[PDB]
Formats: C-alpha cells, sequence, structure tokens
C-alpha cells in the first residue's frame, strides 16, 4: 500500500483511524498515529491488506503511536487532500494562530487556525494533557490523521474534539469547535523517528 | 471532547 497521510487504515478488523505521517526508524518503515486507535501488536490493515502491526503507544495522558510496516509498504512524503497532496517538509511548530489543516477519512481535508497550546481533554480512559487545539473540524474516524500547514510543515495527530451528534464537530461555527492534536515533536523523539519529507 |  502506498502510505499517506490521511487515509484509512483499520485496527484488528473492528476501528478505523487515519494514517498521521510517514516516518523511517533505521531502516524500518512506519507511520505515526493516535495512539487511542490501538494496542501494541494490534494489526493495522490498509484495503484489506494487512500493513503492520502497532509498536508502541501512550494514551491516555498523551494520545500517540507508531506502527511498524512489513518492506513492502512504500512510505511517500505527502498528505491527502482530496486527489491531490501537500508535500511533508518538516515539523517546524507553528504559534497560536496559524492557519492549519488535517487530514483524515471521515471529514476529508479540512482547515481552520491554532487557537491554543497545552489543553487538557478528558476522555473516559482518563485525562490527556498538552494537547493544542485548532478550529478545522474533525469526525469520529479522523483520529490519528495530519495536522499540517499549506507551507508542509507537520504539526501534529488528530487525537479527539467536541464532536456533536452527527459524529463531528463540522455542523456548528468555528468559534465554537474544539479539534485537539497531540504536537509530533514529542512523538519523534520519544521513539527516534525520522519523518519522510520531499 | 471524546477520542475521534
Amino acid at each position: 500500500a502506498n502510505i499517506v497521510g490521511g487515509i484509512e487504515y483499520s485496527i484488528n478488523n473492528a476501528s478505523l483511524c487515519s494514517v498521521g505521517f510517514s516516518v523511517t526508524r533505521g531502516a524500518t518503515k512506519g507511520f505515526v498515529t493516535a495512539g487511542h486507535c490501538g494496542t501494541v501488536n494490534a494489526t493495522a490493515r490498509i484495503g484489506g491488506a494487512v500493513v503492520g502491526t502497532f509498536a508502541a503507544r501512550v494514551f491516555p495522558g498523551n494520545d500517540r503511536a507508531w506502527v511498524s510496516l512489513t518492506s513492502a509498504q512504500t512510505l511517500l512524503p505527502r498528505v491527502a487532500n482530496g486527489s491531490s497532496f501537500v508535500t511533508v517538509r518538516g515539523s517546524t511548530e507553528a504559534a497560536v494562530g496559524a492557519a492549519v489543516c488535517r487530514s483524515g477519512r471521515t471529514t476529508g481535508y479540512q482547515c481552520g487556525t491554532i487557537t491554543a497550546k497545552n489543553v487538557t481533554a478528558n476522555y473516559a480512559e482518563g485525562a490527556v494533557r498538552g494537547l493544542t487545539q485548532g478550529n478545522a473540524c474533525m469526525g469520529r474516524g479522523d483520529s490519528g490523521g495530519s495536522w499540517i500547514t499549506s507551507a508542509g510543515q507537520a504539526q501534529g495527530v488528530a487525537s479527539g474534539g467536541n464532536v456533536q451528534s452527527n459524529g463531528n464537530n463540522c455542523g456548528i461555527p468555528a468559534s465554537q469547535r474544539s479539534s485537539l492534536f497531540e504536537r509530533l515533536q514529542p512523538i519523534l523523539s520519544q521513539y527516534g523517528l525520522s519523518l519522510v519529507t520531499g | 471532547a471524546a477520542p475521534v
């Protein structure tokens, strides 16, 4: 499978999540995603084929994970935007007020702005600290998906938000949306990963 | 908020 930010993958033939970013760890290929998407060793599938398993994760507390893929996967420095792509150029962290977009299997490609940093989400499982808040909308299934600037700087992976009864926060005004992502920097250093760029 |  071609690994692109934003595409769907399933975990143990049950839940669905979205790919974050293609990364490498020495010769091993992988992608970063959300911790709440699977437990260590869960099996990730892309279009019905096995692509890898969860190598590590932290959830709750943080919300992060990396899946190590088999050798046959093709890692790409891109994030889906409809039929087009956003090239990943790096991981400079943008500041409050910067515009940002996110890509995921449920709501596609949505943009908005970063409204706050260091936010805590109280999930049923426990608190998740240090999240950055943006107002791009997100829906159930978007978790783990890419958060990136139009200029190609990777910001993080989708964690959660105030989804309404329709499964998303796209039907409420930007001013009332709280869509949270986990910062990419600490995931890259914690696992010793390098981003695939182009 | 909820996870996703």
